[PDB]
């Protein structure tokens, strides 16, 4: 069925149990952004 | 005496200039990696004209 109407669907939907897992790279710690930070020092770029 | 001094001058000279180009290039004394000179920061994937100048 669908929880968010209530009708059902058209068609058939296979479930039940499946192993997965969450993996090592996570937004929470890759996710970055700068505005105005420190600079290599021989060129005035930024740093990756 | 002069003419080993003298030639030594004309290695180490084109060393600081290109390291390598003539002759095993020279590394920090007694570890690895060659000393990269002018012409080392110029060519190479990661030149200044590449990692620097034509992205940044």
């Amino acid at each position: 069925y669908d929880g968010r109407t209530g009708e059902p669907f058209e068609g058939p939907i296979v479930v039940g149990q499946m192993f997965i897992m969450k993996l090592y790279h996570m937004v929470e710690d890759k996710m970055h952004a700068r505005s105005t930070g420190p600079y290599s020092l021989i060129t005035q770029q930024p740093l990756g | 005496i002069i003419r080993n001094e003298k030639r030594m001058l004309q290695e180490a000279v084109d060393a600081v200039i290109d390291n390598g180009r003539r002759g095993s290039p020279v590394t920090n004394p007694g570890s690895e990696r060659p000393l990269r000179s002018l012409t080392d920061i110029l060519s190479g994937k990661q030149g200044r004209f590449r990692q620097n100048l034509l992205g940044k």
